[PDB]
């Protein structure tokens, strides 16, 4: 799964 | 020297507003070119018609998944997944366009538009562009999101191509 956090 | 591409954004079919991007050719030519070719469909595929599946208010808006449309798809033009060109440009504030990866050396087609300063992503995500006009149209797509990523209405890239 792709996608940056915070 | 800097290619300029754009996204005509739509909320539930209805066109919301336009959002243009600078593809930082000089600092990030491998990564920005990818977005450029993906924006045109001169590669055979790309972002046209795709949606912003993950929008977190005050954080960012993520899209680019034109294969599975959720975070598990998308495929770059250098094949399927290219290595992070560099981390020279930081996530300095709202408007920053950066690549949405799945663990280092995994840039495909997914990207995200920052709606705040995200310095923590510096070094982890390849910055390759920024909202030129319509950063208020990206602040428009902001409201239709939530803490978890999930959007209210369907944010889509109606059309897309290069202008300069």
């Amino acid at each position: 799964h792709a996608g940056p956090i915070a | 020297v800097n290619p300029t591409v754009f996204f005509d954004i739509a909320v539930d079919g209805e066109p919301l507003g336009r959002v243009s991007f600078e593809l930082f050719a000089d600092k990030v030519p491998k990564t920005a070119e990818n977005f450029r070719a993906l924006s045109t469909g001169e590669k055979g595929f790309g972002y046209k018609g795709s949606c912003f599946h993950r929008i977190i208010p005050g954080f960012m808006c993520q899209g680019g998944d034109f294969t599975r449309h959720n975070g598990t798809g998308g495929k770059s033009i250098y094949g399927e997944k290219f290595e992070d060109e560099n981390f020279i440009l930081k996530h300095t504030g709202p408007g920053i366009l950066s690549m949405a990866n799945a663990g280092p050396n995994t840039n495909g087609s997914q990207f995200f538009i920052c709606t705040a300063k995200t310095e923590w992503l510096d070094g982890k995500h390849v910055v390759f562009g920024k909202v030129k006009e319509g950063m208020n149209i990206v602040e428009a797509m902001e409201r239709f999101g939530s803490r978890n990523g999930k959007t209210s209405k369907k944010i889509t890239i109606a059309d897309c191509g290069q202008l300069e």
